């Protein structure tokens, strides 16, 4: 999970 | 073709010309390198994961060749443990989860 | 069946009877849940991700429906911002990047 | 990316  | 996901699903990409291993992940929104130097014109992001967040450049429209293809996408670069190609370029290589 | 990536590929899941919505991610090694309680007879882990790492409790040969189909496995819990079926469920689902 |  990676988000911005 | 397919990848049985019993491994890390892992491939050999070419940013710019540079070589690097990344894992394609379909819980990345986005796509995070490092080790690799792509240039002053950038626009500075912060990404989050599950142990906190980290800082990170990013970079549009750059040259990426993979599994047989050549694209232009979004990289961004930070201190990542590992590279990512998130759901950004997965689309772009016409990629679906199957069952 | 398969998904297409434009859109997080998540999915509902009974997690012994209890509802969850899930991430389903080839990035993941293992799965995390959060707000679901299951039992005492856990093991300590500590799992890293992309900000710096976290606490978790594992659980072992857990009742999971999802998809049409119930199967036995390892779930951890903690404080995750997000749940997550890692690669060790997903082969059990029989799910495959394709391209 | 997860990992323990």
């Amino acid at each position: 999970f990676l988000e911005k | 073709p397919q990848f049985h996901l019993w491994k890390r699903p892992v491939v050999t990409a070419h940013i710019e010309g540079q070589p690097v291993e990344v894992l394609l992940d379909t819980g990345a929104d986005d796509s995070i390198v490092t080790g690799i130097e792509l240039g002053p014109h950038y626009t500075p992001k912060i990404v989050g994961g599950i142990g906190g967040f980290i800082n990170t450049k990013e970079y549009k429209n750059v040259e990426v060749e993979v599994l047989g293809k050549r694209i232009k996408g979004t990289i961004m670069t930070g201190d990542t443990p590992i590279n990512i190609f998130g759901r950004n370029l997965l689309t772009a290589l016409g990629m679906s989860l199957n069952f």
